[PDB]
Protein backbone atom coordinates (compact mmCIF):
# COMPACT_ATOMS: atom_id res chain seq x y z
CA UNK A 1 0.00 0.00 0.00
CA UNK A 2 1.81 3.27 -1.17
CA UNK A 3 0.89 5.73 0.99
CA UNK A 4 -1.09 7.80 -2.40
CA UNK A 5 -3.05 4.77 -3.19
CA UNK A 6 -6.51 5.61 -4.10
CA UNK A 7 -7.47 1.84 -3.70
CA UNK A 8 -10.43 1.22 -1.07
CA UNK A 9 -8.22 -1.89 0.35
CA UNK A 10 -5.52 1.12 1.62
CA UNK B 1 -15.45 11.80 -6.85
CA UNK B 2 -14.53 14.70 -5.12
CA UNK B 3 -16.61 17.87 -6.62
CA UNK B 4 -18.88 16.79 -10.01
CA UNK B 5 -21.85 15.68 -10.15
CA UNK B 6 -24.31 12.96 -9.11
CA UNK B 7 -25.12 10.95 -12.43
CA UNK B 8 -26.36 7.73 -13.64
CA UNK B 9 -24.93 5.11 -15.64
CA UNK B 10 -26.48 6.14 -19.46
CA UNK B 11 -23.92 9.17 -18.92
CA UNK B 12 -20.75 6.92 -18.29
CA UNK B 13 -21.88 3.75 -20.47
CA UNK B 14 -18.72 1.74 -20.34
CA UNK B 15 -18.21 2.06 -16.29
CA UNK B 16 -17.90 -1.29 -14.89
CA UNK B 17 -18.36 -1.64 -11.11
CA UNK B 18 -16.19 -4.93 -9.35
CA UNK B 19 -16.61 -6.24 -6.71
CA UNK B 20 -15.08 -9.33 -4.34
CA UNK B 21 -16.96 -12.44 -2.19
CA UNK B 22 -15.33 -12.89 0.70
CA UNK B 23 -15.22 -16.21 2.62
CA UNK B 24 -18.61 -15.82 4.60
CA UNK B 25 -20.44 -14.36 1.71
CA UNK B 26 -20.08 -11.21 2.48
CA UNK B 27 -19.59 -8.37 -1.03
CA UNK B 28 -18.01 -5.42 -1.35
CA UNK B 29 -16.54 -2.73 -3.82
CA UNK B 30 -13.46 -3.20 -5.00
CA UNK B 31 -12.97 -1.23 -7.45
CA UNK B 32 -14.00 0.74 -11.10
CA UNK B 33 -13.02 -0.49 -14.65
CA UNK B 34 -13.85 -0.23 -18.54
CA UNK B 35 -15.35 -1.88 -20.76
CA UNK B 36 -13.10 -2.02 -24.05
CA UNK B 37 -14.83 -4.92 -25.79
CA UNK B 38 -17.48 -6.71 -25.18
CA UNK B 39 -15.73 -9.67 -23.49
CA UNK B 40 -12.83 -7.68 -22.15
CA UNK B 41 -13.05 -4.95 -18.66
CA UNK B 42 -9.97 -3.15 -18.25
CA UNK B 43 -8.62 -2.01 -14.53
CA UNK B 44 -5.62 -1.46 -12.87
CA UNK B 45 -3.27 -3.87 -11.20
CA UNK B 46 -3.56 -3.01 -7.33
CA UNK B 47 -7.10 -3.87 -7.03
CA UNK B 48 -6.62 -7.36 -7.26
CA UNK B 49 -3.07 -8.13 -6.34
CA UNK B 50 -4.14 -8.71 -2.38
CA UNK B 51 -6.43 -11.60 -3.42
CA UNK B 52 -5.46 -12.83 -7.08
CA UNK B 53 -8.19 -15.67 -7.54
CA UNK B 54 -10.71 -14.83 -10.46
CA UNK B 55 -13.26 -16.92 -8.89
CA UNK B 56 -13.90 -14.33 -5.90
CA UNK B 57 -15.19 -11.21 -8.13
CA UNK B 58 -17.93 -10.20 -9.94
CA UNK B 59 -18.17 -7.30 -12.58
CA UNK B 60 -21.19 -5.31 -13.00
CA UNK B 61 -22.30 -3.40 -16.03
CA UNK B 62 -25.15 -1.12 -16.48
CA UNK B 63 -24.72 -0.57 -12.75
CA UNK B 64 -26.01 3.07 -11.17
CA UNK B 65 -25.74 2.20 -7.42
CA UNK B 66 -23.04 0.66 -5.23
CA UNK B 67 -24.98 -1.44 -3.18
CA UNK B 68 -28.48 -2.13 -5.46
CA UNK B 69 -29.32 -3.04 -8.11
CA UNK B 70 -30.16 -0.89 -11.31
CA UNK B 71 -32.37 -1.51 -13.84
CA UNK B 72 -30.56 -3.20 -16.58
CA UNK B 73 -27.62 -4.19 -15.00
CA UNK B 74 -25.48 -7.57 -16.33
CA UNK B 75 -23.86 -9.30 -13.89
CA UNK B 76 -20.21 -11.42 -14.84
CA UNK B 77 -17.69 -13.32 -13.32
CA UNK B 78 -13.97 -13.14 -14.09
CA UNK B 79 -12.96 -15.87 -16.65
CA UNK B 80 -9.25 -14.42 -16.68
CA UNK B 81 -7.61 -11.99 -14.55
CA UNK B 82 -4.33 -10.97 -15.93
CA UNK B 83 -2.73 -8.58 -13.76
CA UNK B 84 0.88 -6.90 -15.19
CA UNK B 85 3.73 -9.08 -14.54
CA UNK B 86 5.86 -5.21 -14.46
CA UNK B 87 3.17 -4.22 -11.27
CA UNK B 88 4.77 -3.03 -8.59
CA UNK B 89 3.62 -0.51 -5.62
CA UNK B 90 6.54 2.00 -4.34
CA UNK B 91 6.77 4.10 -1.41
CA UNK B 92 3.80 6.49 -2.75
CA UNK B 93 2.70 5.32 -6.32
CA UNK B 94 2.01 2.35 -8.51
CA UNK B 95 3.92 1.20 -11.36
CA UNK B 96 2.70 -0.48 -14.53
CA UNK B 97 -0.88 -0.17 -12.67
CA UNK B 98 -2.86 -1.96 -15.18
CA UNK B 99 -4.89 -4.83 -15.64
CA UNK B 100 -7.68 -7.32 -17.60
CA UNK B 101 -10.70 -9.05 -17.03
CA UNK B 102 -12.72 -11.19 -18.97
CA UNK B 103 -16.17 -11.57 -18.52
CA UNK B 104 -18.76 -14.32 -18.85
CA UNK B 105 -21.88 -14.45 -17.54
CA UNK B 106 -23.05 -17.65 -15.48
CA UNK B 107 -25.17 -18.56 -18.69
CA UNK B 108 -21.49 -17.88 -21.05
CA UNK B 109 -22.32 -14.36 -22.59
CA UNK B 110 -20.07 -11.36 -23.40
CA UNK B 111 -21.24 -7.60 -22.50
CA UNK B 112 -24.20 -7.05 -24.59
CA UNK B 113 -24.61 -2.88 -25.42
CA UNK B 114 -27.85 -1.37 -24.29
CA UNK B 115 -29.58 1.93 -23.33
CA UNK B 116 -26.68 1.67 -20.43
CA UNK B 117 -24.10 -0.85 -21.80
CA UNK B 118 -21.33 0.33 -24.49
CA UNK B 119 -17.74 -0.36 -24.94
CA UNK B 120 -15.01 2.57 -25.05
CA UNK B 121 -12.47 2.97 -27.60
CA UNK B 122 -8.75 2.37 -27.08
CA UNK B 123 -6.24 5.39 -28.24
CA UNK B 124 -4.23 4.86 -30.27
CA UNK B 125 -0.38 3.70 -29.49
CA UNK B 126 1.45 6.82 -27.97
CA UNK B 127 -1.33 9.45 -29.13
CA UNK B 128 -2.82 11.18 -26.48
CA UNK B 129 -3.99 14.84 -26.32
CA UNK B 130 -3.11 18.05 -25.69
CA UNK B 131 -2.70 19.16 -21.80
CA UNK B 132 -4.94 21.34 -20.82
CA UNK B 133 -7.60 19.17 -22.55
CA UNK B 134 -10.74 18.91 -20.47
CA UNK B 135 -11.47 15.12 -19.18
CA UNK B 136 -14.30 13.18 -17.41
CA UNK B 137 -13.77 10.93 -14.60
CA UNK B 138 -16.33 8.22 -13.11
CA UNK B 139 -16.79 6.48 -9.63
CA UNK B 140 -18.09 5.36 -6.36
CA UNK B 141 -15.36 6.82 -4.62
CA UNK B 142 -15.43 8.88 -1.46
CA UNK B 143 -16.78 12.41 -2.08
CA UNK B 144 -14.31 13.53 0.56
CA UNK B 145 -10.59 12.53 1.66
CA UNK B 146 -11.78 12.58 5.36
CA UNK B 147 -14.94 9.97 4.83
CA UNK B 148 -15.80 7.11 6.05
CA UNK B 149 -18.69 6.21 3.85
CA UNK B 150 -19.07 5.63 0.41
CA UNK B 151 -21.44 7.39 -1.79
CA UNK B 152 -24.69 5.05 -2.85
CA UNK B 153 -25.11 7.26 -5.93
CA UNK B 154 -22.32 7.24 -9.29
CA UNK B 155 -20.87 9.91 -9.54
CA UNK B 156 -18.65 11.82 -12.41
CA UNK B 157 -16.72 15.11 -12.81
CA UNK B 158 -14.47 16.89 -15.29
CA UNK B 159 -10.30 17.47 -14.85
CA UNK B 160 -7.64 19.10 -17.44
CA UNK B 161 -4.61 16.51 -18.48
CA UNK B 162 -1.71 18.33 -16.76
CA UNK B 163 1.89 18.49 -18.83
CA UNK B 164 4.33 16.27 -17.64
CA UNK B 165 6.83 18.49 -17.00
CA UNK B 166 4.00 20.68 -14.66
CA UNK B 167 3.84 17.16 -13.01
CA UNK B 168 7.41 16.42 -12.47
CA UNK B 169 7.61 19.46 -10.29
CA UNK B 170 8.69 19.55 -7.13
CA UNK B 171 6.04 21.09 -5.39
CA UNK B 172 3.90 18.29 -7.34
CA UNK B 173 5.14 14.96 -7.48
CA UNK B 174 8.86 15.78 -8.62
CA UNK B 175 10.37 12.33 -10.02
CA UNK B 176 7.56 10.15 -9.13
CA UNK B 177 5.73 10.40 -12.44
CA UNK B 178 6.91 8.46 -15.02
CA UNK B 179 6.06 8.75 -19.08
CA UNK B 180 3.74 6.06 -18.45
CA UNK B 181 1.66 7.98 -16.00
CA UNK B 182 -0.83 10.94 -17.02
CA UNK B 183 -1.33 13.80 -14.42
CA UNK B 184 -5.10 15.57 -14.61
CA UNK B 185 -6.71 17.79 -12.20
CA UNK B 186 -8.83 20.83 -11.61
CA UNK B 187 -7.03 23.95 -12.68
CA UNK B 188 -9.06 25.51 -9.20
CA UNK B 189 -8.39 21.88 -7.13
CA UNK B 190 -11.74 21.73 -6.72
CA UNK B 191 -12.33 18.60 -8.05
CA UNK B 192 -10.66 15.00 -8.62
CA UNK B 193 -10.72 11.27 -8.47
CA UNK B 194 -10.42 9.67 -4.84
CA UNK B 195 -10.30 6.33 -2.67
CA UNK B 196 -12.37 3.94 -4.03
CA UNK B 197 -12.61 5.58 -7.90
CA UNK B 198 -9.51 3.59 -8.54
CA UNK B 199 -9.34 1.47 -11.86
CA UNK B 200 -11.88 3.90 -13.04
CA UNK B 201 -11.72 5.69 -16.37
CA UNK B 202 -10.38 8.68 -17.39
CA UNK B 203 -11.98 9.76 -20.76
CA UNK B 204 -10.82 12.39 -23.13
CA UNK B 205 -12.46 12.99 -26.62
CA UNK B 206 -9.47 12.57 -29.09
CA UNK B 207 -10.18 13.02 -32.87
CA UNK B 208 -13.57 12.52 -32.44
CA UNK B 209 -13.75 10.09 -30.57
CA UNK B 210 -14.29 9.39 -27.08
CA UNK B 211 -11.24 7.62 -26.16
CA UNK B 212 -9.69 5.21 -22.57
CA UNK B 213 -7.17 7.77 -21.79
CA UNK B 214 -6.26 6.71 -18.32
CA UNK B 215 -6.61 4.38 -15.64
CA UNK B 216 -6.84 6.21 -11.80
CA UNK B 217 -4.14 5.00 -10.00
CA UNK B 218 -3.17 7.27 -7.34
CA UNK B 219 -3.19 10.92 -6.14
CA UNK B 220 -1.83 12.49 -2.76
CA UNK B 221 -4.89 13.31 -0.89
CA UNK B 222 -8.01 14.32 -3.24
CA UNK B 223 -8.24 17.51 -4.96
CA UNK B 224 -5.65 18.95 -2.72
CA UNK B 225 -3.54 21.71 -4.28
CA UNK B 226 -0.62 21.26 -6.15
CA UNK B 227 -1.18 17.17 -6.34
CA UNK B 228 -2.93 16.14 -8.94
CA UNK B 229 -4.38 12.59 -9.58
CA UNK B 230 -2.60 10.37 -11.60
CA UNK B 231 -3.62 7.87 -14.11
CA UNK B 232 -2.24 4.97 -16.10
CA UNK B 233 -1.55 6.31 -19.49
CA UNK B 234 -3.52 3.28 -21.64
CA UNK B 235 -2.02 4.47 -24.85
CA UNK B 236 1.07 3.42 -23.46
CA UNK B 237 -0.25 -0.47 -23.22
CA UNK B 238 -1.68 -1.87 -26.66
CA UNK B 239 0.62 -4.12 -27.07
CA UNK B 240 0.17 -5.50 -23.68
CA UNK B 241 -3.50 -5.22 -24.22
CA UNK B 242 -3.67 -6.72 -27.69
CA UNK B 243 -1.53 -9.81 -26.63
CA UNK B 244 -4.07 -10.48 -24.15
CA UNK B 245 -7.55 -9.30 -25.69
CA UNK B 246 -6.32 -11.53 -29.10
CA UNK B 247 -7.58 -15.17 -27.58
Amino acid sequence: CPAYSRYIGC
Amino acid sequence: IIGGEFTTIENQPWFAAIYRRHRGGSVTYVCGGSLISPCWVISATHCFIDYPKKEDYIVYLGRSRLNSNTQGEMKFEVENLILHKDYSADTLAYHNDIALLKIRSKEGRCAQPSRTIQTIALPSMYNDPQFGTSCEITGFGKEQSTDYLYPEQLKMTVVKLISHRECQQPHYYGSEVTTKMLCAADPQWKTDSCQGDSGGPLVCSLQGRMTLTGIVSWGRGCALKDKPGVYTRVSHFLPWIRSHTKE
